[PDB]
């Protein structure tokens, strides 16, 4: 349940990562966001899992 | 046993995998401050692969820092693209009560995202 809830938060994050600070084009940037937050919000359920999938987006949102 | 040269992180393209940073414990630390003061925050960040440090400010909205749903009133303050070989700081000059409340540090790489949180409370003179 968490357990398995965070290990699928993991993979969009590094998935995410990879492609923002791979291309530098801030529009295929804003649909990776767009998509990660997508998924984060699903599998996000208690306030644990709710802040840090805030907190992944914000991260994402303004990496340079 | 495990018998290595170095119980330290992993060195940079090796062949032992890449963890998330590490926050050093305690660090930012709970701090108080006279309106006024200046106030600085630290954060030490321990990473083989690029971290990129974010620093958030807790907002509270009607006496709550989440929204109807439940995510959190955060903004954002300061961003970097690499972490500093010494410690990184937020510089928090002349406080007022507005400035109290929840700061955090956040540091990620391609593996995982780490932060730490600490309270900052005001005084009056």
């Amino acid at each position: 349940g968490g357990g398995d809830r965070r290990k699928e938060m993991d993979k969009v994050y590094r998935t995410a990562f990879k492609r923002i600070t791979s291309t530098p084009d801030k529009e295929k940037r804003k649909e990776v966001v767009k998509e990660a937050t997508e998924q984060l919000r699903r599998i996000a359920k208690d306030e644990e899992e709710k802040k840090k999938a805030a907190y992944m987006i914000l991260f994402l949102k303004t990496l340079g | 046993h495990h018998h290595h040269h170095s119980s330290g992180l992993v060195p940079r393209g090796s062949h032992m995998s890449p963890h998330r940073p590490i926050l050093q414990a305690g660090l930012p630390a709970n701090t108080t401050a006279v309106v006024g003061s200046d106030v600085e925050l630290l954060c030490k960040v321990y990473s083989d692969a690029q971290p990129h440090i974010q620093w958030l400010k807790h907002i509270v909205i009607n006496g709550s820092s989440f929204g109807a749903d439940g995510f959190p009133y955060v903004q954002v303050l300061k961003t970097a693209d690499i972490n500093s070989s010494e410690v990184e700081v937020l510089y928090l000059r002349n406080v007022s009560a507005e400035d109290a409340g929840e700061y955090t540090c956040l540091a990620g790489n391609s593996i995982g995202l780490s932060y730490q949180s600490a309270w900052l409370t005001v005084l009056p003179e």
